[PDB]
């Protein structure tokens, strides 16, 4: 259903292929509108748990004061508040997948939670006296580079080597010269039957303009654009001047 | 570290839970009688039985 | 009710006559006291949501230790002292308009959070094991330039991608020369009958002043003037001695 | 009680009387001890709401981190500690009038967390799902110069039209030479009438000395020496031996 | 009692006799050791407020963050961690006298909570909507010349002129020859039967060396001296071999 | 199985043989990915309390406001909520063996807690009234560097001594170049079962350039390395090539 | 605990004459000499001897609360302050109070510190009541407290107030009399405490403990002892066990 024209995206492609059989731990690192979740969602696609539940989770969102009892869960009577006992995510993901978003921002006292959940599964609820034994399959997104972090003294040593068993890199949609063309004509697609426009194709010059203008955007940056052309648009076709004011 | 901070928190609380009809027990039958009046003024649900 | 004389104001009026159908996020910029409130209000009436709730928010108040609390709702039992169910904003506002106003004020580790609630707009309640979607229209006002702001790293650029589909840019009223005497009007006729003034009509002499300051604090500015002068009004007409605080 | 000889205070006294039945938020501005409160006061009473109750509160004697809390109130389970449904000192003063005392010490993050309750008075509690409608006529007062705090830099801009439909200036005392000798009468019959004191007047050396010094305390610094004279008199007449403090 | 002997110390006296009938607050400057505190015990024994209590507080040791906790109190609802309400200093001092220590090392910032309260007298709780009034006297001592922090922008004028209505000037112990001898016979007296040393006075040689020494740590540093000779003597009279200590 | 093929290792190891029947805490500080773990478990299993539960618990993984309430636990009615009493995890390890992974991370009440435990012999419960008394054998892993912790005071130095009366220091990977070659042969085969991917071993070049990399994860670096080369990897052979992408 | 060298001698009867002396006392010397040993001492032998000896050690202190240790706080006073807390002078009320390494405190703290010793009477964060106790002060000192002052990192008053009575204890490097009575006594009490059978160190391997000079001074001692005891499989040590650890 994407757009994997480019060679590196099928050499992308070929290794989420080959790490069907594999349970390690995958890491993705790129810049924003790259496709993150996709490669996420595609990985979880193809893996033999793609029936099971899939949970995905930002980092920055938990407070500060319950993050051990959101990934964690308690009895009840733990402390003043649980009168009923909850499961926690990882117990949501147990047999599935756990995916987490923006991992960089997680602070540093939050990082060593998950040195020996993420080695051997195994944790003691908030009030839980008997040990929990789950299997989990977790991906890991990031939009900075996790070596820079691990050097600079923002991000744990050993969470890198726990989570960066394997490694894939989205390349920018600037060197994906040739997968711009094939998403500019499906987001067409995507935005006029959406919209019950008249516009089937996209003039000579315009597809010139978009692959001369830099997308620092990406993905996101291209359909924002064309999806404004195609809301300010007259005619059964997108000119240079529909889109030139924008890019 | 001192501050006055607003926040979710998880903490165990102490049991309290006492001073309530307590202060009727040390209280002589004429003080009582007049704490019973406040009531019967503040309260338009209360009625004491009378002889008129 | 309002007026819009200017010829440039006029585009911005056929834009927001041009997405009435469109549902995407909406981003404004513009100088203080220009009507940014108005133009998203009149952004709201014209859309499809016009009998749905206008849930306008300041995010440069929120407390901080809270703020996810304050925009994703809690269950029972997520902390102490929580011994009731709770919503936030996005499920109250669900199916209407939220309105984030100074979106420039919010501190970097507040503008992480949303990454993941603004494209899908799902994302679970404090102590809530169910996942949740919304539709809702989210519109942003803001006063200093994003652009300039990501550049320097103050703003979070994709949270400014993921925004910025539509984006609205009010020019002063310095450069509105068109409007400043409709508007004068318009606030003199407002401000006449509140307070029984006989005032009637401005000096032409004061209709040149006018034309000559350069308005700094642009229409709410405006107004103020015109409020003094029918409060300190003794003739039926105002005479350019009565204008001089723009001199 | 208050005395008004100086032609100035005699134009502020009736601007006042003209701005008797206006409710729009007034800034005053001066220096230390000139009588900003006096005129707030006045102002307060000559006003519709002579007698609604008149709240004053200083800014600065609020903590940082539950600053949103005294300002607004809060509901039940907003946060670790809110046991019950609270109102804040805006809906303490529904109906009257709100005196924010010295708001040039106000800090900027402050001062963007109240631009909508002003202008609307519309907010929302902490924990409060319904919006809140207030109706209270705002008087502020500072010792600084807020036209230049706004080009500084030290002041947020959109609170300053905010708070500038109407503006008040009052002049120092060392220039409001028709009121060094009533208020100097009047000081001293109070402190000689409360410390059964029986001076009934000031000698003529002692009047030249009280209107050629350069009072910087003003009033108030005109009311201390009046005192220290008072409590150190030793005559039915005050000569210059006792003001030996002034030069 | 309180021996006092120099001519500067009988009209210190005297002047305190004449205002005790005064209500003003007072401002106490001097060095460190001068007996500023002695001076304001003699004042509030002297005053109509003998038999109310006296809080004497040093204020260079409250945290910034409890400032407004500890003067003010708090309500159930205030903060987090809070279960009962607590009363201020003020109203802790209320019906009585409050002394302040080392005034002029107050932050600058914390300096505008107290600009209202001696004035006014009235004031609101954290988290509470009721103003309290009090009737407390402000004594304050400080080893620093206010005028100078003034001048340098480093003290509130106003908050002086609040307190600067009654002044005190105590000289240090260097211009107190006259008033060495009898400080240093009552302390020896003291510390004789303190420590049961049984001293009664000193040789030539000693009285020569401690009235010739321009004491900087004045009485304190004297009654050191003193006290260390005691510790550090079996003789009947101290000479001047056993006052080493000195230079 | 684990492979111990270096003269340092094996002199630790039979330090582990020593040791492992006494009765005093262990200190166990290395680089990442050394095998604490597995070191405390071999100490565990070569003991005669190795039929005893081995209690491992991380010190991040517990909160502060229920850490005496975790690992001391806590008895019926002394909190609200409590609605039965609940066992610590330190008389879970009653005669047997408790793991404290990364102890490093301890606050400072907790280390004076522990320490207090591990001194007295004897401890409380929460809200209980009599004393419990445990036989438990205490070893605990860090990596961070303990004379950095106790120079800066972030670790009480007697808790220090007393935990670290025996130190053992597991060399680098990089100084344990001999052992290099069997561990990877151990992974090798041990996924080639796992993942069903053919392989014999590696060649010449492939084994120089294993023993050239400058490991920093040590064992679980090399082992993700192995990983990678089973799952990508179809030949019975792996070539220098396949490996140095990764490096 | 062992005291032979005559220095130790006259220490002990140094110590022994300001037993009746109530004053604080600051000592000073090396890392791991017993300032805390020679400070319980002072306790035992005074008139305070069934009062408590409440030791502390002012490096561990976080900064930002130091306060909060100085005087206590109350319930609800702050965040985090779910019950009252006592400082450690309210623990020592007519006890004696050990601060131990006192040249390392930060200059503001210590300007806080000693307006309490004077006045003797503090108010609790929190409380309305004023507090009043009666202590004494016992300061240790890990480096040259005058040069120290000499440098401004320290208060010429406070050095005064804990300088009425000042000891200095002579490292482990200048006591080489007492260190075969230490290594006995240590290698006793391990043998005794881990149920091994061991006699005594050889001939050859006492020559190492007086060429060690001892930088890390008893605390070192007794630490390489207690390593050699652990490892020992014989009644007597040699000196290879103990030429691994040296
Ligand atoms: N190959 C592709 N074909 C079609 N759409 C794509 C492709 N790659 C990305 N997209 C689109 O890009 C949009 C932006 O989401 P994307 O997966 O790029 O996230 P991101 O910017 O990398 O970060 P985040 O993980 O925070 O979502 C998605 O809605 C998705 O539809
Ligand atoms: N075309 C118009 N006709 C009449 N009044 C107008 C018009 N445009 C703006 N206004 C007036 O301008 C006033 C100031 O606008 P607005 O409140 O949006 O300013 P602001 O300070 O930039 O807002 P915000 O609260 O978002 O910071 C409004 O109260 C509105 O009545
Ligand atoms: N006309 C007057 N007649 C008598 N007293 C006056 C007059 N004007 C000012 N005062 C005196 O001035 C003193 C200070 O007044 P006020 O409280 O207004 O001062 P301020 O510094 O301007 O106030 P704030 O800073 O609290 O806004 C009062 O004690 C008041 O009696
Ligand atoms: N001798 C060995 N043979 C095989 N594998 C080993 C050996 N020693 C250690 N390992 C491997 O090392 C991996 C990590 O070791 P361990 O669990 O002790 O980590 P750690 O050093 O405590 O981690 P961290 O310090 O990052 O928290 C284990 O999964 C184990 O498979
Ligand atoms: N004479 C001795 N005999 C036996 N053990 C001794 C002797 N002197 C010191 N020790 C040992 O030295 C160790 C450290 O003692 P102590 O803490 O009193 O010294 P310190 O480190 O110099 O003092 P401080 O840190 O309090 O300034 C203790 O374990 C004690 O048993
Ligand atoms: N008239 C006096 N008689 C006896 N002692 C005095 C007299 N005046 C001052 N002192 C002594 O001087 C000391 C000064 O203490 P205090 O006033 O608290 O500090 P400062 O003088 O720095 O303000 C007191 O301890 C007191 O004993
Ligand atoms: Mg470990």
């Amino acid at each position: 259903e994407y757009v994997f024209e480019s060679p590196k995206m099928k050499e992308i492609l070929e290794k989420i292929k080959k790490i069907s059989c594999a349970e390690c731990p995958v890491l993705i690192t790129g810049e924003s509108g790259v496709g993150k979740e996709v490669v996420a969602r595609l990985i979880h696609k193809l893996s033999d748990r793609s029936k099971e539940p899939f949970v995905a989770l930002n980092v920055a969102s938990i407070p500060r004061d319950i993050f051990e009892a959101e990934l964690f869960g308690y009895e009840k009577g733990a402390f003043t508040g649980a009168v009923s006992s909850k499961e926690g995510f990882f117990e949501l993901a147990d047999g599935g997948t756990l995916f987490l978003d923006e991992i960089g921002e997680l602070s540093l006292e939050a990082q060593a939670k998950l040195l020996r959940v993420i080695e051997s599964g195994k944790f003691y609820r908030l009030g839980g006296r008997k040990e929990i034994e789950v299997n989990v399959r977790i991906l890991a997104a990031t939009n900075r580079n996790i070596k820079e972090l691990v050097k600079e003294g923002k991000f744990r040593e050993d969470l890198y080597y726990r989570l960066g068993v394997i490694e894939i890199e989205i390349p920018p949609l600037r060197e994906r010269k040739e997968d711009i063309i094939p998403l500019a004509n499906h987001f067409l697609k995507k935005f006029s039957r959406k919209y019950a426009k008249e516009v089937e194709g996209f003039t000579k010059s315009a597809q010139e303009l978009l692959l001369s203008y830099p997308w620092y955007g990406n993905v996101r940056e291209l359909k924002n654009v064309i999806e404004r052309a195609v809301l300010f648009s007259e005619g059964k076709f997108i000119d240079r001047g529909e889109l030139s004011c924008l890019v | 570290k001192q501050g006055l901070q607003l926040r979710l928190s998880q903490q165990l609380a102490m049991t309290p839970q006492l001073q309530q009809a307590i202060r009727l027990l040390q209280l002589s039958t004429l003080e009582l009688q007049q704490e019973l009046q406040q009531a019967l003024e503040s309260n338009p649900l209360l009625e004491q039985i009378d002889t008129h």
